[PDB]
This record gives C-alpha cells, sequence and structure tokens, in this order.
C-alpha cells in the first residue's frame, strides 16, 4: 500500500528559476510601458528610438 | 586618427590573448556577440518609415582608397541596408556565436585555424547582405568558397575530399554563369547598383537572355531539381559549423539574391518565365521529399529536407503577390532557425559520441537519453509545418502566394504539406522508440551548451510561430516593392 | 649524393587528446552495405529499368507538368465572384 | 585623403614584413625594425602613387 518514494529533489530547480525570470520581467515590462504610456502619451523605450528624419 | 587607434589597440589586444591564452575561441565568441550588440543598435537607430538606404558607405573610391569617402564623383563599392536586408542580418549574427559555440570542444587538433576560418565565412556573409553594386554583391558572394574548401577538405569524414570538391564544383560553376549575366548588365547600363535598378527598362529580347544567366546560378544555389547534386554529400561530409552556415544562411542568401537582383529590372521577363520557374519548383518539391524516404544515412535527409523546403521558399518569391513575398520571407527565416538545429541533432549529439552517421545502428534513444528525445520530436514537429512554429506561417503564405498566379500548381504544390511529414516522421519514430539499440552503449545525456542552442534556435521559432508580425516593420516596404501588377 | 639535409630532426605527427573508448560494435555487414549504398553511382548502368525511370522522371513529367503550367496562366481568377459569372477568362 | 592613404600601405607593409617573417617559421615581432623598413617603403609608394593621381585629375581638370 505504500507509495516508495524516491529521493527527494528540490522545487526551484535553476532551469525553472530562469525561465520564470525571464518571462515574468517580460510581462512585467510590457505592463510598465503600458502604463507609463497613459502618463506620456509614448512608450518608455521609444526615447531611445533615435532614428533619422525621411528628409 | 581614432578609428586607426582603435584597430591598432585591438590588434594589440588580440596578439597578447594569442601570446596567453592558446585557443582565441573565447576572443572570437566576444567579437561575435559585440557584432550583436552592435547590429541590434544599428536596429534602434533603423527607420522604418522610409524606403531609402539608411545608413550607407562607400569602400576603395579614388579619391579615399583606404576607407570612406565623401566625393561628388564615386567608383567603388557600394554598402547598405533597408528592411529586408536587415531581416536576414538579425538572422544572420545571431547564427554566428552558435556555430562558434557548435565546436567548442570537438575540434582538438587545430583549433585556431577553425575557429578563425568559421568566424571569416560567417562575416563574409554578413557583408553580402550589406552590398549595393551588382560587383560588391558579387566579390563577397565567392569570397566564401576558398574558406569553405579549406574548411571541409581539411575536417570531416572520412570522404573530406569529394565533398570540398563538390562545394567548389557546382557552386562555382552556376556563379561563372551568374558573372556573364552580371558582365551583360554592366556594359548596358554601364552602372552596378541596388539604387537605381528599376528605373532603366531593357528589351524584352534583351531581358529575355539576361535573365537566364543569374536564374540558373539561383537554380544551383537553392537548389532546384536540375542541379540539386551537391547539397546531400556537401552535408553529409561537412564538419559541424560548415554544415550550420551552409544550410542555415547560403540558400537563404540566394533566397535574398532572387529578390534583390532579380524582380526589379527583370520584370517584364520575368512574367513571361513564372511557368518554368512552377514546373522547376514543384518537380523540386515532389521528387527530392521522394527521394529522401530511401536513405541510409542520417544528416543526408535533413539535407534533403532543406532542398525541399527552399523549393517551396521559391514559388512565393515568384508569386508576385504580397503574401508570397512575405511568406517567402519568413520561411527563409524560420528556416534558418530550425535546420541548423536539425544539423546539431544529427552532428553535434549524434555523430560526437558514435561517429557512425548510418541509420541503422540507431534505435530507442528515449529510455537512455529523455531530453534528446523531446528535442528530437518537437524539432522534427517544426519541421513538417506544424504550426505554431514559423515554418508553417513561410509554407502557409508561400503556398498560398503560389496558389494566386497559377491554382493548378498550388493544387499539387499544396501535398508537399504531406510529402515533407512522411519521411521526418518516419526517421523520427524509428530514432524515438523501439528497444535500445545492442550497437550503443549507453553515453551521456544531452550537456549544458547543446541544450542551451537547441533552446535559443526553438524559441526563436515559437516567438515568430505565435507572432509573425513582429517582424513585419522591416518588410512593409520590400513586400509592395517587388510586385508587378501595371 | 642528394639527399635532404641533416638539420631537419623531423618528428611523427599525432592528432592528440584523449582516446575515447568505443561506443559502438560495428557491424561489418551494415558497414558494406552502407558503403554500398553511398557509392553506388560509380557502378550504376543503364537498363531497361532505368531507362523507364530516366524517361519518365526526367522527361516525361517535367513535360505533362509544363503543358499543364503553360496553358494555366492566366485562365483563374476567384477573387470575387458571383452566381452565373465564368471564372475562366477564356 | 593623403594620410589614409599613408596608414594603410604602411599596413600593407607591416603583412608583408609579418608575412615574411611567418614564412622563415619565425616568431611574429622577430626583428622588429624591419616593420618600420618596409613600412615606410611601402608607404612611399603610397606617396607615388596618390601623387600621380593627382596630377592626372589635375589634367582632367584643365580640359574644360
Ligand atoms: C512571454 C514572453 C516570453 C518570451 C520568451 C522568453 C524566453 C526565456 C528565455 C530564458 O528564460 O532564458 C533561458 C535561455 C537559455 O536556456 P537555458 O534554460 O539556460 O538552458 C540551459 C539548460 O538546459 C537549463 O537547465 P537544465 O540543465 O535543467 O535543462 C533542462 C531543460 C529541459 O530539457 C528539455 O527537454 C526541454 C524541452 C524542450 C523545451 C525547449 C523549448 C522551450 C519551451 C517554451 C515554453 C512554451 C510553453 C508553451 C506556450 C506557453 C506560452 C507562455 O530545461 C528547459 O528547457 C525547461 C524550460 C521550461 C521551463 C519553464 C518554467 C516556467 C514556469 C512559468 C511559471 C509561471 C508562474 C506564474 C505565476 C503568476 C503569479 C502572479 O537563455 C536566454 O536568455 C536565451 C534568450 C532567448 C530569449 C527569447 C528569444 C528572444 C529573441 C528571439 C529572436 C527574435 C525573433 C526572431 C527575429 C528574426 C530576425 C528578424
Ligand atoms: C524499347 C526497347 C529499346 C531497346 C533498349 C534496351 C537497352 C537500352 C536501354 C538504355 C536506355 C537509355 C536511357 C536514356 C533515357 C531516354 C531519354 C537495355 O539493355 C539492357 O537491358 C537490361 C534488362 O533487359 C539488361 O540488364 C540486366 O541483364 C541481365 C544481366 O544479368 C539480367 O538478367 C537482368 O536482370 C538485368 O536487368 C542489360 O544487360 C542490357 O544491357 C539495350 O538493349 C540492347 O542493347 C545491348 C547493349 O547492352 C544489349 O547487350 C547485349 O547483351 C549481352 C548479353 O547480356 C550480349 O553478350 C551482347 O551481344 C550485347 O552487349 C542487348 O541485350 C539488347 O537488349
Ligand atoms: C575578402 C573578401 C573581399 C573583401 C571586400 C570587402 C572588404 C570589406 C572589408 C571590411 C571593412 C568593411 C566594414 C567597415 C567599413 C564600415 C565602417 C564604417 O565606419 O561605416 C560607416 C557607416 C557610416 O559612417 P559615416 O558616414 O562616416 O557617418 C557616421 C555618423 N555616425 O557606418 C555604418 O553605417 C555602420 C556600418 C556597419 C558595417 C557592418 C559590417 C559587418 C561586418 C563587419 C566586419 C567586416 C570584416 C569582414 C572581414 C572578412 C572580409 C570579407
Ligand atoms: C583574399 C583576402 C583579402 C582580404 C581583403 C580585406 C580587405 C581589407 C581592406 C580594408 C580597407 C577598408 C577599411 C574600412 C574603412 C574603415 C575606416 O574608416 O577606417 C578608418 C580609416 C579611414 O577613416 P576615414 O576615411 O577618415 O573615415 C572616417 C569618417 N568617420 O581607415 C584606414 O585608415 C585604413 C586602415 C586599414 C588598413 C588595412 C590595410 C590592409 C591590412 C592588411
Ligand atoms: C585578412 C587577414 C587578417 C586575418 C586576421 C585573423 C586573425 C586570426 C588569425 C589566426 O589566429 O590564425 C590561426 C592560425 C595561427 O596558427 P596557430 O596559432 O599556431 O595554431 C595553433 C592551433 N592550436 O593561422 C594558421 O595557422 C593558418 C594556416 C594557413 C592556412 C592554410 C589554408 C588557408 C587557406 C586560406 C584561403 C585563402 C584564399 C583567399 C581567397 C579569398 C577568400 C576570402
Ligand atoms: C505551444 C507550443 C507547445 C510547445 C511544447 C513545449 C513543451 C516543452 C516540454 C516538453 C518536455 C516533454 C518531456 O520532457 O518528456 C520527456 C519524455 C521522457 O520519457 P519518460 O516517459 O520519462 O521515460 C523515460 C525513459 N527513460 O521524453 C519522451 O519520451 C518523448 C516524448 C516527449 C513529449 C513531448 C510533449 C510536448 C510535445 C509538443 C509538440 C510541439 C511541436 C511543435
Ligand atoms: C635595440 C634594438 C632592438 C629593439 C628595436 C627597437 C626599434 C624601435 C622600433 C621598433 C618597431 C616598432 C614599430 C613597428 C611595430 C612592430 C611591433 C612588432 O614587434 O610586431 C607586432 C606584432 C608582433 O609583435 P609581438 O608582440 O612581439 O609578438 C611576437 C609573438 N607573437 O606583429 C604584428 O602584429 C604584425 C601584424 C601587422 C598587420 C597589420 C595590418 C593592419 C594595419
Ligand atoms: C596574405 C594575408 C596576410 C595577412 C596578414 C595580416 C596580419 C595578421 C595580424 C593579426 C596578428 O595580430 O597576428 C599576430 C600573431 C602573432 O604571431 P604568432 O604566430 O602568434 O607568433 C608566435 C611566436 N611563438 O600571428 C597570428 O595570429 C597569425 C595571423 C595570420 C593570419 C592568417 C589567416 C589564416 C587564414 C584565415 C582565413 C582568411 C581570413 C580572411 C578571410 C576573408
Amino acid at each position: 500500500h505504500g507509495p516508495e518514494l524516491t529521493p527527494a529533489v528540490p522545487f526551484f530547480q535553476p532551469y525553472v528559476l530562469k525561465w520564470a525570470g525571464v518571462s515574468l520581467g517580460l510581462v512585467a515590462f510590457y505592463q510598465f510601458n503600458s502604463s507609463y504610456e497613459a502618463k506620456n502619451g509614448h512608450t518608455w523605450v521609444e526615447t531611445f528610438f533615435h532614428p533619422k528624419s525621411r528628409e | 586618427m581614432f578609428l586607426t587607434s582603435i584597430l591598432l589597440s585591438s590588434l594589440y589586444l588580440f596578439n597578447r590573448i594569442l601570446a596567453w591564452q592558446g585557443n582565441v575561441k573565447h576572443f572570437y565568441l566576444f567579437a561575435s556577440n559585440l557584432l550583436l550588440l552592435f547590429i541590434v543598435v544599428l536596429y534602434i537607430n533603423f527607420n522604418t518609415f522610409s524606403n531609402s538606404f539608411q545608413f550607407n558607405f562607400e569602400l576603395f573610391n579614388s579619391l579615399n582608397p583606404f576607407g570612406l569617402s565623401n566625393s561628388d564623383i564615386s567608383n567603388g563599392l557600394l554598402f547598405g541596408i533597408d528592411g529586408l536586408s536587415l531581416t536576414f542580418i538579425l538572422l544572420t549574427v545571431l547564427l554566428i556565436p552558435l556555430t562558434l559555440l557548435g565546436n567548442w570542444y570537438n575540434i582538438n587538433f587545430n583549433s585556431n585555424l577553425y575557429y578563425t576560418l568559421v568566424l571569416a565565412i560567417g562575416l563574409v556573409i554578413l557583408l553580402n547582405f550589406w552590398a549595393l553594386d551588382y560587383i560588391s554583391f558579387y566579390i563577397l558572394f565567392e569570397a566564401t568558397l576558398p574558406l569553405l574548401f579549406i574548411l571541409i577538405h581539411i575536417y570531416g569524414s572520412s570522404d573530406s575530399e569529394r565533398a570540398s570538391f563538390y562545394v567548389l564544383m557546382f557552386t562555382l560553376s552556376g556563379s561563372l554563369f551568374m558573372l556573364l549575366s552580371i558582365v551583360v548588365i554592366s556594359i548596358v547600363l554601364n552602372t552596378t547598383n541596388f539604387i537605381n535598378h528599376n528605373l532603366f527598362v531593357l528589351s524584352l529580347d534583351l531581358q529575355t537572355i539576361i535573365w537566364l544567366g543569374l536564374f540558373i546560378a539561383i537554380m544551383v544555389k537553392t537548389p532546384l531539381f536540375p542541379i540539386h547534386v551537391w547539397l546531400p554529400v556537401v552535408h553529409s561530409e561537412s564538419p559541424l559549423a560548415g554544415s550550420m552556415i551552409l544550410a542555415g544562411l547560403i540558400l537563404k542568401l540566394a533566397l535574398y539574391a532572387i529578390l534583390r537582383l532579380l524582380l526589379p529590372l527583370l520584370c517584364e521577363a520575368q512574367i513571361l518565365y513564372t511557368p518554368m520557374i512552377y514546373i522547376i519548383s514543384l518537380l523540386t518539391i515532389i521528387l527530392t521529399s521522394l527521394a529522401t524516404l530511401r536513405q541510409i544515412d542520417l544528416k543526408v535527409i535533413i539535407a534533403y529536407s532543406s532542398i525541399s523546403h527552399m523549393g517551396i521558399a521559391i514559388l512565393g518569391v515568384c508569386s508576385n503577390t504580397s503574401l508570397g513575398i512575405y511568406g517567402s520571407i519568413v520561411l527563409g527565416v524560420a528556416h534558418g532557425f530550425v535546420s541548423p538545429a536539425l544539423f546539431l541533432i544529427v552532428g553535434g549529439i549524434l555523430y560526437d559520441r558514435y561517429h557512425i552517421r548510418i541509420v541503422n545502428y540507431y534505435k530507442g534513444l528515449t529510455t537512455y537519453m529523455p531530453q534528446l528525445a523531446t528535442y528530437i520530436i518537437i524539432l522534427s514537429f517544426a519541421n513538417i509545418g506544424t504550426p505554431l512554429t514559423g515554418n508553417f506561417t513561410g509554407e502557409f503564405l508561400s503556398l498560398q502566394g503560389g496558389f494566386i498566379r497559377n491554382p493548378i500548381i498550388g493544387g499539387i504544390s499544396c501535398i508537399s504539406v504531406l510529402l515533407a511529414a512522411i519521411y521526418q516522421l518516419k526517421l523520427t519514430n524509428k530514432l524515438t522508440g523501439g528497444i535500445s539499440s545492442i550497437y550503443m552503449h549507453r553515453t551521456n545525456d544531452v550537456t549544458i551548451r547543446e541544450k542551451f542552442i537547441m533552446n535559443i534556435l526553438i524559441i526563436s521559432t515559437l516567438i515568430i510561430g505565435i507572432c509573425p508580425q513582429i517582424m513585419y516593420n522591416l518588410l512593409y516596404w520590400t513586400v509592395n516593392n517587388y510586385i508587378y501588377i501595371i | 649524393e642528394l639527399k635532404p639535409s641533416s638539420a631537419i630532426q623531423r618528428g611523427p605527427l599525432n592528432k592528440g587528446g584523449w582516446d575515447a573508448p568505443h561506443a559502438l560494435h560495428n557491424d561489418g555487414a551494415i558497414d558494406r552495405y552502407a558503403h554500398w549504398r553511398t557509392f553506388y553511382q560509380e557502378r550504376f548502368k543503364y537498363t531497361r529499368a532505368t531507362g523507364k525511370s530516366t524517361l519518365i522522371f526526367l522527361v516525361a513529367f517535367p513535360a505533362l507538368i509544363g503543358y499543364v503550367a503553360y496553358q494555366s496562366e492566366g485562365l483563374f481568377e476567384f477573387a470575387g465572384k458571383r452566381r452565373g459569372e465564368s471564372v475562366t477568362t477564356r | 585623403a593623403l594620410f589614409t592613404s599613408l596608414v594603410g600601405a604602411s599596413g600593407l607593409g607591416f603583412a608583408t614584413k609579418f608575412l615574411s617573417n611567418k614564412i622563415r617559421l619565425k616568431p611574429a615581432g622577430y626583428y622588429p625594425l624591419g616593420y618600420v623598413f618596409s613600412g615606410v617603403a611601402w608607404a612611399g609608394l603610397g606617396l607615388v602613387l596618390h601623387n600621380v593621381h593627382q596630377h592626372s585629375l589635375e589634367v582632367l581638370e584643365k580640359k574644360k
């Protein structure tokens, strides 16, 4: 009737930490731009977009 | 003085890293990773709202042979980008460290040679997409081949010699008639240029002749059915980085050259000849994907797979449609992602361990390598045209554009979705399932570097698969540019 | 009387590194089979079966798909269609 | 520019001295003064070719 367990492993493996951290960071940054656009009329990274004028 | 002092500093730092570290491969990775940083900072300053060529520079002008030139008279070699160039440059530059990564422990004997040749090939195919003359496109179009000959000959399988010969021979022999056609353009117009050349009109009897010389070279390099002949052996007897840079970048370079060189000034020719291209395109989709079924070797299958996908790709280019052009670009970029991962799976994880590429030895790879078998299946299904991967977006918009221009050619062109699945899943279930093979003794699981390469080359398919709009900001000019619907 | 010089001291060439132990028992039958399959073209000869396949896949099939492709250039639009409207131009 | 032609022709001279050291199975910096010697010689060929091209352009300007 026993489950006959294998040895214990930790939850937060390095891959879970890396992939969750990068994905949650990208989603949080996207929400930060959607909130920053309502305050100022443009996204935050658009301030870094400096192309030459077409003329 | 400033830009010369930078070079005198960096060559000195190079010499010192040589004197203290025997390899260079750290400095080569560092340089190619810096090239990434530089090209994405060029992407930030890129204006998408202009059809123009934004970042222009002349080399080898009369008044300044060594360096930049600001003169009222220009005869050197021009360079610059639009959106259409820049997409491939992105697909180029993120591939370049990975092949420099891809042989980090395989090559033991002569390290610095091999990594120098691999980085030099990658830099030449960087500058292929910057070029703006017909001659400056062509000088670097063929700068690759000595480096490829020396790379395939010195390192490879037991049959390095014949494969290095064929990559010189067929590629050269098509490129010579390409040069014939370039000469005939350069003596009529007296100007090789990627800027003005849609303005000039040639006679229909004169476009009729010029276009054959460029098109048979593109038949050689995107291997269409009459000469699709070097492609399996130059893969199957290559080393790893040569095969990756070949099938990820050289075939897409000729897919780029059919856009950049032919569709602007051969338009009135090009309409008269789209049925010949559709003959050869359908006949290289059907008959190469059918020859995949009878194969004993394992890298050769992924080679003929690349032939079948480029055969799908070029009938979106010659489709005279917005859909077909955009689908050919997204197929070219997504195949450049998914295909070097497959050449890693046959060449890196599976030839470094057992050193024999015959299919008959390999059975039941799941029970000793579960996460490799996981890769083999999700890279299998990404190759076929199973969606949310970017390969299906290319295949779908290419088949749709090919259905516009001629519906009956699209009807038999559409069965490629079946024919591309047959051999790929026939390989995948033989590798994935069964009792583990009595020939193969058990070896190591897939290492961290190989899983790193794989994770990048699979995320970069999935992002284009979930949203192909992420790179429409570059192409929406160049999708409208090449269309001739009067 | 002409021998290459005494100040050479040439030595053997290794390929260097670690003797990786054999992870594979090669089969003589499978290796002979695959070496026969990859180098098939140096023993290929024309027979009636070769002539049949070379006729049908290199000559007959391109001519058939050619005729079908050149007849059907500007026949079909289906772009915006109605009942009672012909879709062939001709 | 006159200066970039000098620096690059001296770079060609550094390349000839490097490759000539390294056919000899010498190290790179075997005889360091010969870099200066060959660089000034190939730079002088750059001087000559640049001045000839100056004069040829000035002849083409006088035909108007
Ligand atoms: C052997 C084959 C035959 C070789 C024939 C071709 C020889 C190529 C030799 C390599 C040198 C070319 C690369 C360096 C030239 C460009 C440097 C440069 O300064 O670009 C100038 C350009 C605009 O600059 P400017 O107009 O002065 O205004 C600046 C305002 N901020 O600024 C820009 O727009 C940015 C330019 C980016 C260039 C990216 C090129 C990617 C590849 C770089 C490495 C190339 C080395 C390849 C070596 C292998 C040889 C092919």
